[PDB]
């Protein structure tokens, strides 16, 4: 739900905007980001280890 | 003239607003002493600013320093073309 | 192949401090 | 509430962030946080920076290869005229176009910001000519600065000793330095620029091959061992040189003799040689002074001991400083910072006016951001300097082994001290302000006239007793000659020393009523700089107002509101207080020359000499006239060539600006409103369980006073830095 | 003009008051003892100064100066020669 | 003489500024007081800073260039009185400003509580002490360096 | 030291004098005479904050108090929340 988001954000309103390019309307950089962000987001699942299966 | 000084005033007002309280005694003292050596001072102790009187000697300055700084730099740009 | 000498900003300027913002999070914990 | 990271265990705790912030900034005082043994200590400053030199090494070594595939030399020696010399290539993907505007220099395709670093002009400065003869630079450097390293941890292991009583000797050290270091450090400098180098600089070339098919000469070395020594100083040079290739350029070693050049300023190539070499028996015939257990020489206490000059019949003792400087290690800490910090500025006053340096100076906008990096620095040294001899005398520092024993004595009769030096500062206060107020009513008054200006001697007459020259005096008992000096002549100063008066490149330019001025307000600085950082001193042991004030002595910033109202009045808060003035002596320094410099090159001189006389019009022109350039690489109708400096120029009124914060904003009310807003999430949906690892904080109460500086001060540095390169470089001068 | 063997005489004077005693008495330094190990103990941080002893050799090595800076430098020096010198030696007067 | 350009005498320089400027300050060609009572460039301003001259004094003065004036004091020449006689007055008259410090002070701390007298002040300047000050003949300069200030008192 | 910032005097009477001071001073311990005699310095302080509200009043006669610590809790530090 927050994937699809941040497109017309960083498509849209991207650096060089409006794109002529297969890629962008585009995966592109915002891939990227999701994989910045989910992992910024692990290691805070340090904060809490805890550990088991119940 | 004025834009130079008052340019000057606000650049006077960090002095009052940046420092510590303790340390204009300090300072104070060497002073109080010198001023002993001759037979000069103590009568009337003294002292240095009520911490928030400092703080009453900056920001007022700070405001009358950079303030007519511009009160100078507009009546200079409208008097005379403009 | 022709010009092509770019990688010595993004491995430092941007992946090595990726591994320290990272890494050194061992500062909160490890 | 977990066990974290050590040193301390008092920093090991507070979930708030202060424990990470202090964290970093304990990491190097090492006397007194947990591990810390007399034995410890020492070797954990010594492996320290053994990591140091070590660092120095990764620096230049990528100085100099930064260089040699891009970025002149072989277009640079071939004969290089002031355009832009290159140290590196810029790289950056937010870059335009509009790049391919210099962001790019003619020659190199890169885009380069090229060398105001002063290299270029040294690696070629001797020899190193050769663009095929030349990648090495790290080569060596760093298979060096790796060996930097390897000490550090060999030195580090307890096996081979790090040693810890041996670090207390001096009289060994120091009698081994000041003649196995400088001494043998200089001449074997003296070895290079002789055999490899001035070779180079009359040069013709010494290819790699051959060291012994090399020579000077023809007959070789020649007595010289046998001394003549004399006739190397025969036909040494011609000066009408064609200079690295001969012509006339002539074979005799070293000289004192012939030019000034129209073409190169500076020194003549031999010249830098005997002197490398002259000084190297008295360091040499210096060290081997005092013992090392051969039974020869000197006792370092026994000549301090009974032994002083005054009064012997006065009443001052000297017992021990030698074990309290020795046993303080700031004391030490501290006569190091200083003599380096005179001497820094020494270098960086000398080598302007004195270049050392083909192409140099006339060079001149790289002869301008070198006499400053060089001041800032020098400046900021001296004040560490200042301050961790007000740290010997609170953490070390022994007033029952010291006593009527004169570094006390010192203290002792302290309240004089900063009395009879803030008289100095007040008077060199109001006297200064009274000229140049005065001198900026009367203009703008339109009375110009009635303008008071001392044309001021004491200068002028210094530099008769050199000279030359201006219009004459004879100076009764000079007289212009008749009395000549007549001892002296046409041996030692010869043309040398002989610009004169000279506007290009003189050496002293002709000083007046504009230099009466600066040259009080450099005075009043270093004076009012001082009379905060020899009373920062004096009582970080504390008076009166804090009698106590101990055993942190340095950085216990704040107190109690009541006694009188208490504040920063630890010494480091007067360390503090003293860096703003250690930024605004060495900010009216520098600022001087540069408008001096500046005109002198496309040059009027005439109008710093209207225009050093009063304060406005110090605005105008200078600071108002010549940014010009700078503040359009902007400029709407698109980017000329320099961008990044306008743009750090505003970067540097930022940093300075955002300082203030920190600085008139003190814990109390961040703190309090970060009470609300840490009440945000712990409340708020999808914001919540979540735990910092650091509980929410506002800075600690000496913590800011630091930030905003160590933020005032890039900020301000880095504004000069972008301000003055932004303007001597378009120019006009 | 100037007498530049003048002084380098002059200070393989006094360095010859160095060749001095390595060769007689004692092994040599006279010790060590201090240097490698460290002082007691010492610790002022400390010793050792003698006003007195200038005596031994002031007079005994007063001539060293002279041996070179006589007859040696100025000499046509070790003139007295010959000895084994195919490959090559001379040395041939610069004088 | 010494460096800066030579006095009144002659400075060219000197004469230019003279005569630009003030003499144009003149050069608005009129505006009006044909009669008229009031408005005073026209009578001084000018003349009290013009009707200075190829007299000005005289008072040598050294003029650098732009022909501004340099004060060199050296004992010489003509300059003496740039500094000295101007110098002592600027002593004698301050020492007679705390002289007189040095007592509407020392005359209390004294009787029946003097805790802060000196905020109102009797007599005011002291003023009874005041002349002191003139007739000081020597007075600290001696009797400071001996007795009542006195080394004890130090 | 962990709270070791001194008000001590001589009297440590404490009648029109000192008693402000969130918790951290229980005194009237008394020291065999004193005219009034209730001495020290303090009471156990591992409990409050960092005030000199603590002299502000009745005598310290050599230094004030203040921060310091240093080693630093979060109950001593107000925030830990
Ligand atoms: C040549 C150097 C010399 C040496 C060998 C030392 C050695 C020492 N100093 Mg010291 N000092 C020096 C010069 C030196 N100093 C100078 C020149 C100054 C001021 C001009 C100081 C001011 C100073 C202070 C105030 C203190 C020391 C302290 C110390 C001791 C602990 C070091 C520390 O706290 O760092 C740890 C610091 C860090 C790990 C980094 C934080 C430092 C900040 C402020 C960064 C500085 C600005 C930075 C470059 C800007 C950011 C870069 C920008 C591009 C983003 C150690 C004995 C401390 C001490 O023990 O005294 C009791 C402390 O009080 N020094
Ligand atoms: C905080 C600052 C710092 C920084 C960043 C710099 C940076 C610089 N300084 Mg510098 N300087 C500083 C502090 C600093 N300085 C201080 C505190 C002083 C006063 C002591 C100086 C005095 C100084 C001088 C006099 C000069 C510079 C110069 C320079 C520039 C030349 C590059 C260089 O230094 O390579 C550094 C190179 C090395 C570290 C290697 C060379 C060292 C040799 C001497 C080692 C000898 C060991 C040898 C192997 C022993 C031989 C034994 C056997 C063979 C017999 C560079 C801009 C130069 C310049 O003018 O540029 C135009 C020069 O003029 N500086
Ligand atoms: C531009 C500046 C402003 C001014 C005018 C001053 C002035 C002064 N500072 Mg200072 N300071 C400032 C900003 C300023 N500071 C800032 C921003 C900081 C850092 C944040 C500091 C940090 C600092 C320290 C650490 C110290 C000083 C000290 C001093 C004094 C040193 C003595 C001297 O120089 O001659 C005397 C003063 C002048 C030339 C300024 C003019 C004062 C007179 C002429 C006032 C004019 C009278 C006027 C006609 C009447 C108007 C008043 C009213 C009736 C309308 C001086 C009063 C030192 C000191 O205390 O000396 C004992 C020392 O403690 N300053
Ligand atoms: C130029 C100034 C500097 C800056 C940047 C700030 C900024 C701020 N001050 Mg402030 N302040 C300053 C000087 C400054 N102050 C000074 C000198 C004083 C007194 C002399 C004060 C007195 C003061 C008070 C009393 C208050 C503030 C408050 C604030 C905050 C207001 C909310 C806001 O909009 O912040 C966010 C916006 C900015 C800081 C400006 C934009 C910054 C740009 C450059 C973007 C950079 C972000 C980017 C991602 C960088 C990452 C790149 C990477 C390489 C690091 C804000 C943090 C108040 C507060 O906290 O209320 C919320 C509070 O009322 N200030
Ligand atoms: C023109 C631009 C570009 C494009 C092609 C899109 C396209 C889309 N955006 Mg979107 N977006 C853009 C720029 C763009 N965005 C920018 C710059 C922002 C600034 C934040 C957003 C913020 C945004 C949000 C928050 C959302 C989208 C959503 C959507 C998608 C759903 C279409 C819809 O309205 O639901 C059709 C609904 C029904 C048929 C019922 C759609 C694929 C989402 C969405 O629109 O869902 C309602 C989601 O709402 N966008
Ligand atoms: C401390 C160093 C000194 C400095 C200030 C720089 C700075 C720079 N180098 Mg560099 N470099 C250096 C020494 C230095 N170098 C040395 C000794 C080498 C040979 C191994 C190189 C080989 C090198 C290359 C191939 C490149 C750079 C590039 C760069 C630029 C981008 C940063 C980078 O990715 O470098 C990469 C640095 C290395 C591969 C050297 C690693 C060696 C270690 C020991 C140094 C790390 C020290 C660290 C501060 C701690 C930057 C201007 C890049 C460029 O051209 O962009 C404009 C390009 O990628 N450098
Ligand atoms: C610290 C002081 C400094 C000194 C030494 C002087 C000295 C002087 N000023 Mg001056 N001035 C100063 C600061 C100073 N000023 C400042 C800070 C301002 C700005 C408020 C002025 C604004 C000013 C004006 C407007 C005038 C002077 C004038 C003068 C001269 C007249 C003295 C006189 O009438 O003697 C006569 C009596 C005896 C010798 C007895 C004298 C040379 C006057 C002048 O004529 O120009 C030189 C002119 O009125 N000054
Ligand atoms: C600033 C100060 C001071 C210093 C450090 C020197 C230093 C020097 N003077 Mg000197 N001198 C001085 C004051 C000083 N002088 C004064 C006041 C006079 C006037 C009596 C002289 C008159 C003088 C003469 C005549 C000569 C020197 C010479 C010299 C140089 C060599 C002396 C020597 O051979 O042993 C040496 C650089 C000699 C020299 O080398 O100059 C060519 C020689 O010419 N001096
Ligand atoms: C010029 C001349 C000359 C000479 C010169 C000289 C020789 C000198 C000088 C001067 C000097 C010689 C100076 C010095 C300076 C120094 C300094 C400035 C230092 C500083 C510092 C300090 C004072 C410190 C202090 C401290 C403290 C704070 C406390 C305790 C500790 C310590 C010590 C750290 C000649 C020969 C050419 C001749 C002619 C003239
Ligand atoms: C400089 C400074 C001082 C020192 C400032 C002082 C001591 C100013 C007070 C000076 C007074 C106004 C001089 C009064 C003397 C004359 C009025 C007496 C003679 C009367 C005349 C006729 C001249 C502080 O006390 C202070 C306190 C708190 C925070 C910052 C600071 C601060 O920055
Ligand atoms: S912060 Fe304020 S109240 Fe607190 S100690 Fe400092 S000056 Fe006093
Ligand atoms: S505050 Fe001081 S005087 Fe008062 S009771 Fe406490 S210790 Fe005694
Ligand atoms: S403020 Fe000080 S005296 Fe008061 S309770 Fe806290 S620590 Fe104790």
């Amino acid at each position: 739900a927050h994937g699809y988001l941040l497109v017309g954000p960083f498509v849209k309103a991207g650096p060089l905007r409006n794109t002529e390019i297969a890629g962008q309307a585009g995966s592109l950089a915002a891939g990227g980001l999701v994989v910045i962000l989910s992992l910024c987001l692990t290691i805070y699942g340090i904060s809490s280890f805890n550990e088991g299966a119940p | 003239l004025f834009f130079l000084g008052a340019h000057f005033v606000w650049a006077f007002s960090l002095m009052f607003l940046f420092s510590g309280r303790g340390y204009w005694q300090e300072l104070i003292e060497s002073i109080v002493w010198a001023h002993n050596k001759l037979k000069v001072a103590p009568a009337t102790q003294p002292r240095a600013l009520s911490i928030v009187q400092g703080r009453a000697v900056g920001v007022t300055h700070y405001l009358l320093g950079g303030i007519a700084t511009t009160w100078a730099f507009f009546l200079a740009r409208i008097i005379a073309v403009g | 192949m022709i010009n092509l000498p770019s990688l010595f900003v993004p491995l430092v300027g941007l992946l090595f401090p990726a591994v320290a913002m990272a890494s050194l999070f061992l500062h909160v914990e490890k | 509430a977990l066990r974290i990271p050590r040193f301390s265990q008092g920093i090991a705790q507070d979930p708030t962030t202060r424990r990470i912030w202090f964290g970093i900034a304990t990491a190097h005082d090492f006397e007194s946080h947990d591990d810390i043994t007399e034995g410890r200590l020492y070797q954990n400053i010594f492996a320290s920076h053994f990591g140091q030199l070590a660092i120095i090494f990764l620096w230049t070594s990528g100085n100099l290869f930064h260089v040699a595939w891009q970025g002149n030399f072989e277009a640079w020696v071939q004969d290089p005229f002031h355009v832009r010399p290159i140290a590196h290539a810029i790289w950056d993907p937010h870059f335009g176009q509009p790049a391919v505007e210099a962001f790019t220099r003619g020659g190199a395709l890169g885009p380069v910001n090229n060398a105001y670093s002063g290299v270029y002009q040294w690696w070629y400065t001797i020899g190193l000519r050769t663009n095929e003869d030349l990648y090495t630079g790290a080569i060596f450097l760093l298979f060096l600065s790796f060996i930097s390293l390897l000490a550090g941890w060999l030195h580090l292991q307890p096996k081979w000793k790090p040693s810890v009583s041996w670090f207390k000797n001096a009289e060994s050290r120091l009698n081994h330095h000041l003649s196995g270091l400088f001494g043998v450090s200089s001449l074997a400098w003296a070895g290079h620029l002789v055999h490899v180098a001035i070779p180079g600089s009359r040069g013709e070339y010494v290819r790699w091959n051959n060291f012994l098919d090399v020579l000077p000469y023809p007959q070789g070395l020649g007595p010289l061992l046998t001394g003549q020594w004399n006739l190397y100083a025969q036909n040494p040079s011609s000066s009408n040189h064609l200079f690295g290739t001969t012509q006339g350029a002539g074979t005799a070693i070293l000289t004192i003799l012939g030019g000034f050049h129209p073409q190169t300023q500076s020194l003549w190539l031999t010249d830098v040689a005997h002197h490398h070499l002259a000084i190297a028996f008295l360091f040499l015939i210096g060290g081997l002074m005092y013992r090392t257990n051969f039974g020869i020489g000197h006792s370092i206490k026994y000549i301090l001991e009974a032994h002083i000059p005054p009064g012997g019949r006065l009443g001052r003792g000297h017992k021990g400083l030698y074990d309290t400087i020795n046993n303080s290690i700031h004391f030490q800490l501290g006569l190091a910072l200083a003599s380096l910090g005179v001497i820094t500025s020494l270098v960086a006053q000398h080598m302007y006016s004195l270049p050392a340096y083909a192409f140099i100076a006339q060079d001149f906008t790289t002869q301008a951001a070198l006499y400053t990096h060089h001041q800032y620095i020098a400046g900021f040294i001296m004040t560490g300097a200042f301050a961790h001899g007000p740290i010997f005398f609170i953490r070390d520092y022994n007033p029952e082994q010291n006593a009527d024993n004169v570094l006390a004595r010192m203290l002792e009769h302290k309240e004089a001290i900063i009395s009879h030096l803030s008289w100095a500062s007040l008077f060199l206060g109001f006297h200064t302000l009274g000229l140049y107020v005065h001198n900026d009513v009367m203009l703008a008054f339109g009375t110009p006239e009635k303008q008071i200006l001392i044309e001021p001697i004491f200068a002028q007459w210094i530099q008769s007793a050199h000279g030359k020259t201006t219009y004459g005096f004879d100076i009764p008992l000079s007289s212009t000659n008749g009395p000549a000096l007549n001892a002296g002549r046409n041996i030692w100063l010869p043309g040398w020393l002989n610009a004169i008066n000279e506007n290009s490149n003189s050496l002293f330019l002709t000083i007046g009523p504009g230099d009466f001025l600066v040259h009080h307000a450099i005075a009043l600085g270093l004076h009012t700089t001082t009379l905060i950082l020899v009373k920062g001193a004096l009582d970080a042991r504390g008076s009166k107002l804090m009698p106590d004030k101990k055993d942190f002595g340095y950085s216990f910033p704040c107190d109690g509101p009541g006694r009188g109202g208490t504040c920063d009045i630890s010494a480091w808060d007067d360390f503090y207080l003293a860096v703003f003035w250690m930024l605004n002596t060495i900010g009216w320094v520098t600022f001087y020359w540069h408008w001096k410099h500046i005109t002198l090159w496309r040059g009027n001189v005439s109008q710093f000499n209207e225009s050093s006389t009063y304060l406005m019009g110090w605005l105008r022109d200078y600071l108002w006239l010549n940014s010009s350039q700078l503040i359009n690489g902007i400029t709407p109708l698109v980017c000329n060539s320099l961008s990044v400096w306008a743009w750090m120029f505003l970067f540097g009124h930022l940093v300075w600006a955002t300082g203030f914060m920190f600085l008139i904003s003190w814990r109390g009310y961040w703190q309090e409103l970060i009470e609300t807003l840490a009440w945000a999430h712990e409340r708020t949906p999808l914001a919540n369980l979540i735990r910092w690892r650091d509980k929410p904080v506002a800075l600690s109460i000496v913590q800011a006073r630091l930030v905003g500086l160590v933020h005032f001060s890039v900020g301000y540095i880095f504004t000069y830095a972008a301000f003055l390169i932004a303007s001597t470089s378009g120019k006009f001068g | 003009s100037a007498l530049v063997i003048s002084l380098s005489t002059g200070l393989s004077l006094f360095l010859g008051r160095f060749v001095f005693f390595n060769f007689q008495r004692e092994n040599v330094a006279k010790q060590v003892p201090e240097q490698n190990g460290l002082t007691h103990f010492e610790a002022g941080d400390t010793r050792a100064k003698e006003y007195v002893s200038l005596l031994k050799s002031n007079d005994p090595v007063g001539f060293n100066i002279v041996d070179v800076l006589a007859w040696g430098s100025i000499g046509h020096v070790v003139a007295y020669y010959i000895l084994a010198t195919t490959s090559n030696g001379y040395d041939p007067a610069f004088f | 003489d010494i460096a800066g350009l030579t006095p009144c005498k002659e400075s060219k320089q000197f004469a230019k500024r003279e005569k630009q400027a003030l003499k144009k300050l003149q050069a608005s060609l009129k505006l009006y007081a044909d009669d008229s009572a009031p408005a005073l460039a026209i009578k001084a301003t000018m003349e009290k800073t013009k009707k200075r001259f190829d007299n000005y004094g005289k008072y040598g003065l050294l003029c650098g260039s732009d022909g501004l004036p340099h004060l060199i004091v050296s004992g010489d020449q003509r300059h003496w009185g740039e500094f000295i006689t101007p110098g002592i007055l600027f002593l004698y008259i301050a020492g007679w400003i705390g002289w007189v410090g040095r007592s509407y002070l020392i005359a209390i701390r004294d009787e029946k509580k003097p805790t802060q007298k000196e905020i109102i002040i009797d007599v005011p300047l002291a003023s009874s002490l005041l002349f002191r000050g003139f007739s000081w003949p020597v007075a600290a300069y001696r009797e400071l360096l001996n007795g009542e200030l006195v080394d004890n008192n130090f | 030291m962990s709270h070791s910032v001194k008000i001590y005097d001589t009297c440590i009477g404490c009648t029109q004098c000192v008693r402000a001071c969130p918790t951290d001073v229980l005194e009237m311990i008394p020291w065999g005479g004193c005219k009034a005699k209730q001495i020290a310095s303090a009471p156990r302080t591992e409990d409050c904050v960092g005030c000199k509200r603590c002299e502000s009043a009745c005598p310290t006669d050599f230094l004030s108090v203040r921060v310091y610590l240093w080693h630093e809790t979060t109950r001593s530090m107000g925030l830990a929340y």
